[PDB]
RNA sequence: UUAGGGAUAUGUGGCGUCAAAACUUAUGGGCUCAUUCUCGAUACGUAAAGGGUGUUGGUGGCCACCGGCCCCGAAAAUGGAUGACGCU
RNA sequence: AUCGAAUCGCCACCUACAAGACUGGAGCUUGCUCCCUCGAAGGCGCCAAGUAUAUUCAUGAUCACAAGACA
């Protein structure tokens, strides 16, 4: 409850975890990712593709730079993933972060598998996002 | 204009494909002048390239005499002491549209010569525009959604050759052939059109079932 | 030179074939920039205006109000660029200037831009504006 | 052929907040106004519309005019015109507008793997009808140059 | 009715293009067709009597009179002005 | 050869033509009825060449001209 307490969060309830979410902005623009996890202190959402499906790894990312749609997967994996996985010291992957992403992932397809139409959503997962001419953003649901 | 010999060497050295801009054609076949005009000016402003095809059939409201007559008034105004000065009076109906529109726009200024210089023009529909793809329309100046019925109109091209425009029947001909070549070829591509039809109709049998009932709940049956 | 033998065999093989379009999507809707507001008296150049593809209702130009825009165009020289370090590849001509919506204009679906710190340049006028889909609210 | 504006006549209102919906005319006002109503819909109480936001349709409930709700309800029932007109394809269509106007990302991802599916099997069932009888361009030039590569080489 | 600058909202005047605003609003009602200065269209500011079955309505008894728009009546000196284009 | 540049849908199914007091085809009751193409969609394209447990993506580290490119 307290704002110096790192439970505190401001996020809206559609960014919620095991949310699919559109990349809007970065590297991977266009891509659907799986929300895992919103970090203390109103920090970062951190997302997972899972990288066999789309390509994108565990990845910091700001909720504003985010669509959280309606559709959801049901989540009950470690997520163990503190804010000391993604701070650095002052194709190369590190032997903890490599075994890390391996260990979330199988958890994620075992859970979008396990639920009912789970061959939609892996396809839903793998598409991707773009804005066509004629297209009217402005006017939809998600 | 022909391209010049440093511009072919240039696209050779670098070895690109056939590039076209974006450019829109209109019909412009039983369209109000006015109206017309309005529209296109504000595009041309806002920054598009612009074909206008088939002048000679633009509309004006009114009799034949009356528009002769207003036009006539304009044909009579003249720099007395030296003629080579004055006015320029275009009889064409392609160069008529194109005044029309040119009084629509800042001229003066290089913003408006840029707007204006983006404009083409014809009468009839020319071969080297004939197979860029299909032509639109402005729905909001429509003579059919425009006029009352009962009124009289005038034909830009009758008003046209009576003050001096010699190329009608020109323009008559060249049109006459043009519409036999697409109907000709428009027939022979029918047993085309109808086994890509069928091939539509019989796919329905060989997708998956649960993609066709989303078909059918999103009326694409 | 007796080589329709080539030619023959791209006919036989010739099957149904689509152009699929598979590449870098855009994030970003087209509009233009239409000019500053201004009066019979004159224009003020610290608000610009800006006309987008499909947006033609007051309602629709409220859901852009706080979205962030970009005018890119080229210099002469190459100069510096964000990550010009980091990236090199990102090296080149090009420029960009950045603005944000503030709100809609008239009831046609044009809205109210202003620029960083700046007015954006009068030879803008008439040409294209990204309108990207952030910061988001959905 | 045109569907006169009468007394008993349904009608499809255009644009407005009852925009889409079927009422049946109970009265005539004079040239520009009617008064219409439809006793099985929520918004449709008696009401004056401008017969510019009109569409009249193919079917006349025989009713009398300015005739009473019980007289008109029972009337509509016996003309079984919603039945009928809940079939055609312009129905189907109001209804699939609406639907796609109501809809997530992941319905219009299904709708486009749907469409995919389709024009995929089209282009086969083509190809193996193509085989036959030959209609593409690349197969009339095939069929008109064997004849050719048969002298010769 | 006025110190040097932002934001919000207004006055007079406007919202087809020139030129910001109904990207030519309405799911409002009537009326009007005008052929060499010419239908008309922002006050202050630059045409009369009399006629007209052109069209739309009103009073009293198919008639007599009174209205609304439009048309005759309406003839000058460089080529030219509802501000221009145009609009039915 | 200078040259890095802004632009970000493709098609040999649109890329033929006419009408809007009227328009798929019949009747005779000429404004209703009956038939069936049902009279309000150019085709594709949006990440497995196609609806199916196939498959490399990271360190380009949280936005930045798309570090891509003319399907
Ligand atoms: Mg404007
Ligand atoms: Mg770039
Ligand atoms: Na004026």
């Amino acid at each position: 409850v307290s704002r110096k307490s790192p439970e505190y969060t401001t996020l809206r309830k559609s960014c919620a975890p095991g949310a699919i979410a559109i990349i809007l902005a970065g590297r991977f623009r266009g891509r659907r990712a799986v929300i895992l996890k919103q970090l203390p202190h109103n920090g970062p959402l951190v997302v997972s593709g899972p990288m066999k499906y789309n390509g994108v790894p565990i990845r910091r990312i700001d909720s504003r730079y985010v669509i959280a749609t309606s559709t959801t997967v049901d989540i009950s994996s470690v997520d163990t993933a503190p804010i000391t996985a993604e701070v650095f010291q002052r194709t190369l992957v590190s032997d903890a972060r490599a075994q890390l992403q391996k260990k979330i992932d199988a958890a994620l397809i075992a859970a979008i598998k396990k639920d009912a139409q789970g061959k939609e959503k892996a396809g839903y997962l793998r598409s991707v996002f773009t804005v066509k001419p004629g297209d009217a953003p402005h006017r939809w649901n998600w | 204009a022909f391209p010049s010999r440093k511009d072919a060497f240039r696209a050779q050295r670098k070895g690109a494909k056939k590039h076209r801009p974006e450019i829109i054609v209109i019909d412009l076949k039983d369209h109000v002048l006015g109206r017309a005009a309005a529209v296109v000016a504000k595009q041309l402003l806002l920054g598009k390239k612009i074909t206008v095809v088939r002048c000679e059939q633009l509309n004006i409201a009114g009799t034949e005499i009356r528009n002769k007559i207003k036009y006539l008034q304009y044909l009579r105004k003249r720099k007395l002491t030296n003629p080579t000065k004055g006015p320029f009076h275009h009889r064409a109906p392609s160069d008529v549209f194109v005044r029309t529109v040119r009084s629509m726009l800042p001229r003066y200024t290089k913003r408006g010569m840029k707007a204006l210089n983006s404009l083409v023009a014809y009468e009839g529909i020319p071969p080297n525009v004939v197979r860029t793809g299909g032509r639109v329309v402005i729905p909001r100046a429509q003579r059919h959604v425009c006029y009352r019925s009962e009124r009289p109109y005038t034909v830009l091209g009758n008003m046209c050759k009576h003050v001096g425009w010699k190329y009608s029947d020109v323009v008559a001909n060249l049109e006459k052939a043009r519409v036999e070549k697409a109907s000709r070829h428009h027939e022979k591509q029918a047993k085309l059109r109808d086994a890509w039809k069928s091939a539509r109709k019989e796919a329905l049998a060989k997708m998956p079932k649960h993609n066709v009932e989303v078909l059918k709940k999103f009326g694409y049956a | 030179h007796s080589q329709r033998s080539k030619k023959l065999h791209q006919l036989s093989a010739k099957t149904s074939r689509v152009n699929r379009n598979r590449k870098a999507p855009r994030l970003y809707m087209k509009g233009t920039l239409a000019g500053y507001t201004r009066g019979l008296h004159g224009q003020t150049k610290q608000t610009a205006l800006v006309r987008v593809e499909n947006v033609n209702t007051r309602e629709d130009a409220t859901w852009y109000v706080g979205k962030r825009v970009c005018y890119v165009y080229h210099g002469k020289k190459v100069k510096r660029c964000v990550r010009w370090s980091k990236a090199p590849a990102r090296r080149s001509t090009t420029r960009a200037l950045w603005g944000r919506v503030t709100r809609p204009h008239g009831n046609a679906g044009m809205m109210r831009v202003k620029f960083n710190g700046a007015s954006v340049p009068a030879s803008a006028i008439g040409r294209r504006i990204r309108v990207y889909l952030y910061p988001s609210q959905i | 052929k045109s569907h006169y504006i009468c007394a008993g006549r349904l009608v499809r209102i255009l644009r407005g907040p009852r925009q889409d919906r079927v009422g049946v005319i109970v009265d005539i006002v004079d040239a520009n106004r009617v008064l219409v109503e439809n006793p099985e819909d929520a918004k449709m109480w008696r009401h004056v519309q401008n017969l510019k936001n009109v569409e009249p349709l193919k079917y006349c409930v025989s009713v009398s005019r300015n005739c009473s709700a019980k007289a008109l309800k029972d009337a509509l029932a016996s003309s079984k015109a919603l039945e009928k007109y809940a079939k055609t394809r312009t129905a189907a269509r109001v209804e699939a507008k609406k639907a796609c106007a109501v809809s997530t990302d992941f319905e219009r991802y299904q709708l486009r793997v749907a469409r995919r599916s389709r024009a995929h099997w089209a282009r086969k069932v083509f190809d193996e009808k193509d085989a036959k009888t030959p209609v593409s361009w690349h197969k009339v030039a095939l069929k008109k140059m064997l004849k050719k590569a048969a002298k010769m080489d």
